[PDB]
């Protein structure tokens, strides 16, 4: 039972600049350990969705270091170094602690 | 309970004296051997059955038992050599408004043979009508959720039950124990034992080199000579104490 | 094709360590001077053979070409069989119910690992410009799977003319039937030996190090016989005895009478009554 | 390679059973959470049940709780979802994902890490 929101709703990017999007909770997630357990997935428009980032900030396998993940408490960030053509559909944010998970409404990023 | 969960063991060393030693776990009624006599014993394989049931239900996990439980969801055969450890588990396992997450099956149109597993929800038809899937007069789900709730009574509270059994195969024993087994001497008679060898000797520093798979050591009269140290690699010699007649 | 296996296959039969003794030990090995079938691949070698009681499976190779075997009874997943596959800087011997390809290759290709009872990991079993030979005793007893090696760097086909002990490389506790095998090969030439292990006596000259370093087939020929029951390397002028000229049965003849009448056990045993 | 097949698709009237199965292969089954979560049309996602590394069940979403049922079974590598009192806003996509983190590798035990997913099938409700 908790509700996450996404910021921007949807913004449109052009190949070859950064980009933030920014996930909100409403309960920190820092837990015992002091990790937080907020997760990044993009799920491409026409094809099954794929991880981007675990455990806040860890960095995914297989994926290139053009992502970076950082913030903490209620409010984490998303930063792609430099956007191409190849970074275009839709993006989540879910939370890994308190059952059950959810997953935000979701940002459309675009050309 | 429905769906218990089986680990099976192989190739390890267990320190049952790590569980041995813990009061939570209170329920440690064992059947066919001791606890403290099987931590000198080894067996080919251990499966370890574990699932939750309510809290007065414990005496079901027992070999020729009835009920809901031994009927329906986890039998013992009649012949059973092993241990059940069982704790309350109001830990986690139950929740305020309760934990949909627990299931016991209820009905079924025959009694389990030991260690059988049914994992199957097809409505327990009981009529003479069939039932098609759906619930309705005479057509009744096969499983029903425990309300595990903090205030519940203790017969109504949680509980985690551990099943332990061993079986012996003709294949060799992956399963032993440590046996606290460290000391060592030199230059004085004692019983040594080095993983399995007997005898009495002034064990002393070799020049003699081994090579590093050999253990023991010979000579022309089958006699034991030097024994390779098992944690600090390393030649001994074995020598039993002065003899001899006396003569007056 | 056939070679002459001189003398090779000699591994230490247990782990007791001795020095300057002769010891006349009585295990399975293989026979000095017995022919050992051989297969040369870009030649079609690889067949599945029997596996009697073990083999003295050789390799001579350039450059790493054999990098694993098969092992079973029926090799069709429906009971358990083994594999040992040696990585690119590591060994896996696993034994699961593989459904096994006809011709593997390397760049998995078998397609199929079901429920497995048993898995290690360790340093590679084929270590690595003089032509390598690597033998391997696979010998399994009681359950217990044996695996003996050696390296030993070939001056650039047949055997080489040399003595040397394998040692004991890993013992592993499976228990599984074992009747065939087979090696494992990557497709992008290379020859492997396999003889065939039988009850034999044969005496163990250890050197002062411990190491193996001569051996005697016992039952090859009279002088053989003759250093055994000496116990010794060299026998002096003179007449000595050995064992018994023993003539053997031919066949096997069997007579008993031709009747043949149903007995009446009924009375006996299934009777209705029973006397006081 | 790692393979994540489901089945069990297909169109049912309102007020009935299915039975999606998910198999997978390629890995040992028994050190991965497993996850079931639907996918409306044209919409977000939505988690709907998991099971963790011993069959145990960690809860279901709070829209669904009372009626789907989670099964696994590690001898045939099979994780199940039997469904109950099926409605038409049950219509969706329905992928199974596995987790990242093997159990006892690092506090507690592992559940974040939808990495794997397979094709999802194309339940559907309907009279
Ligand atoms: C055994 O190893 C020792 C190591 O010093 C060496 O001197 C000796 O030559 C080796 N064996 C023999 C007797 O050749
Ligand atoms: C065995 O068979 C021969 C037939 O040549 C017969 O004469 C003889 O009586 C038989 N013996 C018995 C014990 O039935």
């Amino acid at each position: 039972d908790i509700v996450m929101t996404q910021s921007p709703l949807s913004l449109p990017v052009t190949p070859g600049e950064p980009a933030s999007i920014s996930c909100r909770s409403s309960q920190s997630l820092l837990h015992s350990n002091g990790y937080n357990y907020l997760d990044w997935y993009l799920q491409k428009p026409g094809q099954s969705p794929q991880l981007l980032i675990y455990l806040g900030s860890n960095r995914a396998s297989g994926v290139p270091d053009r992502f970076s993940g950082s913030g903490s408490g209620t409010d984490f960030t998303l930063k792609i170094s430099r956007v191409e053509a190849e970074d275009v559909g839709v993006y989540y944010c879910m939370q890994a602690l308190q059952t059950p998970f959810t997953f935000g409404p979701g940002t459309k990023v675009d050309i | 309970v429905y769906a218990w969960n089986r680990k099976r063991i192989s190739n390890c060393v267990a320190d049952y004296s790590v569980l041995y030693n813990l009061a939570p776990f209170f329920t440690f009624k064992c059947y066919g051997v001791s606890p403290t006599k099987l931590n000198d014993l080894c067996f080919t394989n251990v499966y370890a059955d574990s699932f939750v049931i309510r809290g007065d239900e414990v005496r079901q996990i027992a070999p020729g038992q009835t009920g809901n439980i031994a009927d329906y969801n986890y039998k013992l055969p009649d012949d059973f050599t092993g241990c059940v450890i069982a704790w309350n588990s109001n830990k986690l396992d139950s929740k305020v408004s309760g934990n949909y997450n627990y299931l016991y099956r209820l009905f079924r149109k025959s009694n389990l043979k030991p260690f059988e597993r049914d994992i199957s929800t097809e409505i327990y038809q009981a009529g003479n009508k069939p039932c098609n899937g759906v619930a309705g007069f005479n057509c009744y789900f096969p499983l029903r959720s425990y309300s595990f709730r903090p205030t519940y009574g203790v017969g109504h509270q949680p509980y985690r039950v551990v099943v332990l059994s061993f079986e012996l195969l003709h294949a060799p024993a992956t399963v032993c124990g440590p046996k606290k087994s460290t000391n060592l001497v030199k230059n004085k008679c004692v019983n040594f034992n080095f993983n399995g060898l007997k005898g009495t000797g002034v064990l002393t520093e070799s020049n003699k080199k081994f090579l590093p798979f050999q253990q023991f050591g010979r000579d022309i009269a089958d006699t034991t000579d030097a024994v390779r140290d098992p944690q600090t690699l390393e030649i001994l010699d074995i020598t039993p104490c002065s003899f001899g007649g006396v003569s007056v | 094709a056939y070679t002459n296996s001189f003398t090779r296959g000699v591994y230490y039969p247990d782990k007791v360590f001795r020095s300057s003794v002769l010891h006349s030990t009585q295990d399975l090995f293989l026979p000095f001077f017995s022919n050992v079938t051989w297969f040369h691949v870009k030649r079609f070698d690889n067949p599945v053979l029997p596996f009697n009681d073990g083999v003295y499976f050789a390799s001579i190779e350039k450059s790493n070409i054999i990098r694993g075997w098969i092992f079973g009874t029926t090799l069709d997943s429906k009971t358990q069989s083994l594999l040992i596959v040696n990585n690119a800087t590591n060994v896996v011997i696993k034994v699961c119910e593989f459904q096994f390809c006809n011709d593997p290759f390397l760049d998995r290709v078998y397609s199929s690992a079901n429920n497995c009872t048993f898995e290690y990991v360790s340093q590679p079993f084929l270590m690595d410009n003089f032509k390598n030979l690597r033998e391997f005793v696979f010998k399994n007893i009681d359950g217990y799977f044996k695996i003996y090696s050696k390296h030993t760097p070939i001056i650039v086909e047949d055997l080489p003319q040399g003595f040397s002990a394998l040692e004991p490389l890993v013992d592993l506790p499976i228990g599984i039937n074992i009747t065939r095998f087979q090696t494992l090969l990557a497709l992008h030439a290379a020859a492997y030996y396999v003889g065939y292990l039988q009850p034999r006596t044969f005496l163990l000259k250890y050197n002062e190090n411990g190491t193996i370093t001569d051996a005697v087939d016992c039952a090859l020929d009279p002088l053989s016989e003759t250093k055994c029951t000496l116990k010794s390397f060299t026998v002096e002028k003179g007449i000595y005895q050995t064992s018994n000229f023993r003539v053997q049965p031919t066949e096997s003849i069997v007579r008993f009478p031709n009747i043949t009448n149903l007995c009446p056990f009924d009375e006996v045993f299934n009777a209705t009554r029973f006397a006081s | 390679q790692v393979q994540l097949l489901e089945s069990g698709g297909g169109l049912v009237q309102p007020g009935r059973s299915l039975r999606l199965s998910c198999a997978a292969s390629g890995f040992t089954f028994d050190d991965y959470a497993m996850h079931w979560v639907r996918q409306a049309p044209g919409k977000g996602l939505e988690w709907v049940s998991g099971v963790s590394w011993n069959s145990g069940t960690i809860g279901y979403a709070d829209s669904v709780k009372g009626r789907f049922t989670i099964s696994r079974d590690n001898a045939k590598n099979s994780l199940y979802l039997h469904m109950r009192s099926l409605r038409a806003e049950d219509t969706a996509l329905y992928y199974c994902a596995k987790a990242v983190e093997m159990v006892r590798g690092l506090g507690a035990d592992p559940e974040y890490g939808m990495d794997v997913w397979g094709q999802g099938t194309t339940v559907t409700v309907s009279s």
